[PDB]
């Protein structure tokens, strides 16, 4: 059947053609990082969208730093059941977990915190580290500075809660403010070091829905997160 | 005689070892490679192939160290091997090295790395990698000041070739390749460490409100292994360069030497076989083998 | 309006999902078993095809 | 059939206490992780409790840590919260929620939208 | 009147599950028990299908049998000839998270979708021979999580919305909406005369659509968890249900309720994917385990496994002759069993 061999080294050579396609679009891949933004509605995760872009189900923000590739996501227009398309960024470099820390009342910190728990014990989501954006810290500043809404009141463990000796806060904030801000991130600490198993490492950073540095904290983080996995391969970490 | 039977039943049990071994973990890299898209799988594969050839080498040696005769014509075939033993060692010490490398250009440059590594990335590298090695192991064949003059009608590495060539093998080949090692570990663990110290704070932050000798002793099994791979036998070339009238070549031929060629029994148990992703395939096919 | 609205629409689907012709399990049960043993033969994965005919080869 | 009946609630004095139970059906109770959630007049669906699926690990909400005591009965398929010094602020349906897959402490049952895995929740209203 | 309504619920859903006990004179286990059981078949990977770079989460097996289509989170669409593992063609999608595709009967086209919401339709045999985007179905409020042609013109797509939707291509409109599932529908299963389709929707539930009525025919609740798999028995009168409890339930359309549940205790991940062979004896479906296991669909015991998959399982499916089947994985590889 010399018109079957034919067909056959015509499909061959669209074969090869396909290769050679997805081997340009490996090296493109491979050299993209994506990443998952996500958050409480009512957090600045939007106002963070707009500074780096500066109907459908999902939103790609493109951004580069230092002539690397990011691919943002924000999962827009999807109903708050995150239990299944959330499995679908187990290989994204991180996920961008934005938390309003002064969105404690109902209690979306409390929300935020389960949210945040969900998916690092998610099943699928324990190979992907999560970038934990503690938005609207000049908000939880003014709050707790100039207002009697005490936080312990919602958060009882924090009477009892003293500022660790490693912090490092800006200089010139209030004692009360960065005492509330370190017992926010170890209160997201509670997830993320109880599993101890070193496959995915949480990122805590504070931030304000309009820091430029936010696209330079999702870069440094990406480079701990591919270093640390580098590290852990190799036995390192 | 009692003593080169004794040596030549030790390489043939070293040499059935390495050869093992490393077939072993060259198999197991080859299926991950089928299974897996890791490039540093591709250096690790050259490593379990440079180890093979070196036991296959050995074992081209065990004809001699047993009982058998020698003649005078026998120095091309003899200083043949020996040059074919060196390339198999190179190859095995340049593997190491270009292993190093791509591990220290991962953590160094975690972006960079993805972009520039691909397949014909490490395809050139090993390559090179092998011209480089042969280029090194053949090259007393033709430089003149290298071969020992005087052959004896004996085979052995220092009966065809002259200590000036392991001194040269040394100057530019295995000390500069042991220092970059060490730098390349050095700052790998200097990045383990800090990265190491942020994740004790966050953990014991998220404890209080609620070790870091793991990249120390990595770096120091690593690097030890590499050094007592050759360093002593090449210290005590040196050594043999400089004396007068000295006769370490006996234990430098029978007892230093091997600690490099059982290194390439170490070797694939570290690279390979301390790779979580390598021990699974071994165990798929030890699965596999108990299966039927 | 729709928190109501959802129990009328679950109510009146329930209603239709009732007055359906139900069947008794047994006679369903030996349907199933009719069907595969009449195709039996004809399932390359259930019965060893082979090795000529498959195309797999 | 997935089902969940809360039982007890109605108008208590505050400072009071209030034995919540939740009859689970249709499903092996003790394995999957059981939790409260409540929805305030006017304010969203709040996480209030979690049980583990063995009982040995609980956590409370901040406003409610050494108030209430949530508890479960793998034995008669029953999941129980334990109200006691009830305030003002606590009046709300209290939904005995069920999270998704058994065998996993991961849970996505605060979801706004209808959760299937939620019984249809008794009223606790607490007044003067 | 809400008490009320919820008073009526709960008695209407009582009487039904007397009529059901009604129906339960016998069980399909005790019937079936003097059956000769399938024993041990061992399915081997034939073909290995590489080249996708992300996770792989859909497969269609075409109707030729030949040619089936795949669907990775790399924004690529892949065809692959699965006799001699030649790609013939390798559509890229302008969004990368998408969770369904389907591959038309005839073969003219291929329909694909994802977190974007839209059921993008590729028309395979263009004239020019390039494959392009024929028709973008955006009407739907959630991810598409499944998607299948009724022919070269009608669609049924799941939702994330909790409601499936039968799409007029030329038109790109929704010609009927499905309405009633609780939760987010997963899966999709077209019936052998394309008169019904169920689907499971993450409330633990399985309801039955009519296409051309457009209504709730019936409705199932006999699994425990979210539903991630639904395939029609190859007669049409019952179908296989995968949910996260680490079970399967056959049900029947005219018994309306389970007949037997596929499960044993080394079990206990969740379901992605269920099929059939062709006569229906053997209930394949993936498991969240790494491995895939062959269910007798009358003894209730595992025929066969399939452990070739270094990842999650994501879909399966039988080729419509039956001669092989074909699971794909989070790995990015598709294996060929026969
Ligand atoms: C240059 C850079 C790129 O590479 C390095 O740094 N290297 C690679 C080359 C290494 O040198 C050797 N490799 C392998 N066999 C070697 C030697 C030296 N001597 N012998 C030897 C001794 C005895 C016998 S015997 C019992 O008589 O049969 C046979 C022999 F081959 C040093 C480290």
């Amino acid at each position: 059947t010399e018109d079957q061999r034919n067909e056959e080294k015509a499909q061959r050579e669209a074969n090869k053609k396909i290769e050679k396609q997805l081997q340009k679009d490996k090296q493109v891949y491979r050299a993209t990082h994506r990443l998952l933004l996500l958050g409480a509605g009512e957090s600045g995760k939007n106002t963070i969208v707009k500074q780096m872009r500066i109907t459908s189900g999902i939103f790609e923000t493109k951004f580069q730093v230092d002539k690397v590739n990011f691919h943002m996501f924000d999962v827009g227009a999807q109903r708050d059941e995150r239990r299944k398309w959330i499995q679908c960024f187990n290989d994204v470099t991180a996920i961008i977990f934005v938390v309003a820390s002064s969105s404690y009342n109902t209690n979306r910190l409390q929300a935020a915190l389960k949210l945040f728990d969900s998916i690092w014990n998610n099943k699928w989501l324990r190979d992907t580290s999560v970038i934990l954006f503690l938005n609207k810290q000049d908000l939880l500043a003014e709050k707790v500075l100039a207002g009697k809404s005490k936080i312990e009141d919602y958060f009882p463990e924090f009477a009892r809660y003293t500022t660790p000796e490693d912090a490092t806060p800006e200089p010139g904030e209030d004692p009360r403010v960065t005492r509330a801000k370190y017992f926010i991130r170890d209160e997201f600490l509670r997830i993320s070091t109880a599993s101890g198993d070193g496959r995915h490492y949480c990122y805590p950073h504070f931030t304000c829905s309009v820091d430029t540095e936010n696209i330079r904290r999702v870069f440094n983080d990406c480079r701990d997160i591919i270093q640390r996995m580098h590290l852990r391969q190799y036995e390192l970490l | 005689m009692e003593s080169s039977f004794s040596f030549g039943v030790i390489l043939a049990v070293l040499a059935s070892l390495i050869i093992a071994t490393n077939t072993l973990v060259a198999v197991a890299v080859l299926l991950l490679i089928h299974k897996n898209d890791g490039v540093s799988l591709c250096f690790t594969l050259n490593l379990a192939v440079a180890d093979t050839l070196i036991g296959v080498a050995i074992s081209g040696l065990l004809t001699d160290q047993l009982s058998s005769p020698s003649r005078p014509t026998q120095k091309t075939l003899c200083s043949l091997r020996m040059a074919f033993v060196t390339s198999s060692a190179a190859a095995s010490v340049l593997t190491v090295m270009l292993i190093t490398f791509d591990r220290y250009l991962a953590i160094k440059q975690p972006f960079r790395y993805l972009k520039i590594m691909s397949g014909f990335v490490a395809g050139a590298c090993i390559a090179g990698l092998w011209l480089v090695s042969y280029l090194i192991g053949f090259l007393p064949l033709g430089i003149p000041m290298f071969q020992q003059t005087a052959y004896k009608g004996q085979c052995s590495f220092f009966a065809v070739f002259h200590p000036h060539f392991v001194l040269t093998l040394s100057c530019v080949g295995f000390f500069p390749a042991m220092l970059l090692f060490v730098f390349f570990y050095c700052d790998m663990l200097k990045i383990a460490s800090m990265h190491s110290q942020q994740i004790r704070k966050m953990e014991h932050a998220g404890a209080m409100a609620g070790s870091d000798f793991k990249a120390l002793r990595t770096v120091s099994v690593l690097i030890g292994s590499f050094a007592l791979s050759w360093t002593p036998f090449l210290i005590t070339g040196i050594v043999q360069v400089a004396c007068q009238e000295c006769h370490l070549y006996l234990v430098l031929e029978r007892y230093l030497w091997l600690l490099g060629v059982g290194n390439s029994l170490l070797n694939p148990l570290i690279y390979a076989y301390w790779q979580k992703e390598v021990r699974l395939q071994l165990y798929h096919m030890a699965l596999g083998v108990k299966k039927v | 309006t729709a928190s109501i609205a959802q129990a009328r629409k679950l109510v009146e689907q329930l209603k239709m999902e009732a007055n359906i012709d139900r069947i008794k399990v047994s006679k369903a049960a030996a349907d199933l078993m009719a069907y595969c043993e009449a195709h039996a033969k004809e399932d390359p994965l259930l019965t060893p095809v082979p090795a000529s005919e498959n195309p797999f080869r | 059939q997935v089902q969940l009946q809360e039982s007890g609630g109605g108008l208590v004095q505050p400072g009071g206490s209030l034995r919540l139970s939740c009859a689970a059906s249709g499903f092996t109770f003790s394995n999957y992780k059981m939790n409260w959630v409540r929805q305030a007049p006017g304010k969203g669906l709040e996480w209030v409790s979690d049980i583990s699926q063995s009982g040995a690990s609980i956590s409370y909400t901040g406003s409610v840590k050494g108030r209430f005591t949530i508890s479960r009965d793998n034995a008669k398929n029953t999941l129980y919260l334990q109200m006691n010094s009830l305030k003002p602020e606590d009046t709300a349906v209290y939904y005995c929620a069920r999270c998704p897959a058994p065998f996993t402490r991961d849970c996505f049952d605060v979801t706004s939208t209808t959760y299937a895995y939620r019984g249809q929740g008794t009223q606790v209203t607490v007044s003067s | 009147e809400l008490d009320q309504l919820r008073q009526e619920a709960e008695q209407l859903k009582n009487q039904i599950r007397d009529a059901r006990k009604a129906c339960a004179d016998a069980t399909l286990s005790q019937i079936t028990n003097n059956i000769d059981p399938v024993g041990r078949i061992q399915m081997r990977t034939r073909r290995t299908l590489r080249g996708h770079l992300a996770k792989i989460y859909a497969m269609h097996w075409g109707t030729d049998s030949r040619l089936l289509v795949s669907a990775s989170q790399d924004g690529k669409l892949i065809i692959w000839d699965s006799y001699t593992t030649n790609k013939v063609h390798a559509i890229p999608l302008r969004s990368s998270w998408v969770m369904t595709c389907a591959y038309a009967p005839s073969g003219n086209y291929v329909a694909c979708g994802g977190l974007d919401n839209i059921c993008s339709i590729y028309n395979l045999k263009t004239r020019e021979g390039n494959v392009r985007v024929s028709r973008e179905l955006a009407g739907h409020t959630g991810y598409l999580s499944c998607c299948r042609f009724l022919d070269d013109n009608q669609i049924v797509t799941s939702s994330g919305d909790t409601t499936c939707a039968l799409w007029d291509i030329e038109t790109g409109q929704q010609t009927t909406t499905f309405t009633g599932h609780t939760g987010d529908v997963m899966s999709l299963s077209l019936a052998p005369d394309t008169r019904l389709f169920v689907s499971g929707a993450c409330d633990a539930s399985a309801k039955l659509w009519d296409v051309r009525e457009g209504m709730c025919r019936q409705t199932f609740t006999g699994h425990e968890s979210d539903i991630n798999a639904i395939c029609f028995f190859p007669n049409g009168n019952a179908f296989a249900t995968g949910s996260d409890d680490a079970t399967c339930r056959l049900f029947d359309l005219r018994a309306d309720q389970e007949l037997m549940t596929y499960s044993h205790d080394n079990i206990i991940c969740g379901i992605t994917s269920v099929s059939f062979s062709k006569s229906g004896r053997l209930l394949l479906a993936g498991y969240d385990d790494f491995n895939c296991n062959v269910w007798d669909a009358l003894k209730a015991d595992r025929a066969g496994v399939l452990a070739g998959h270094d990842n999650r399982v994501s879909c399966l499916g039988v080729t419509d002759d039956g001669m092989a089947v074909a699971t794909g994985s989070w790995d990015s590889f598709l294996k060929i069993w026969n």
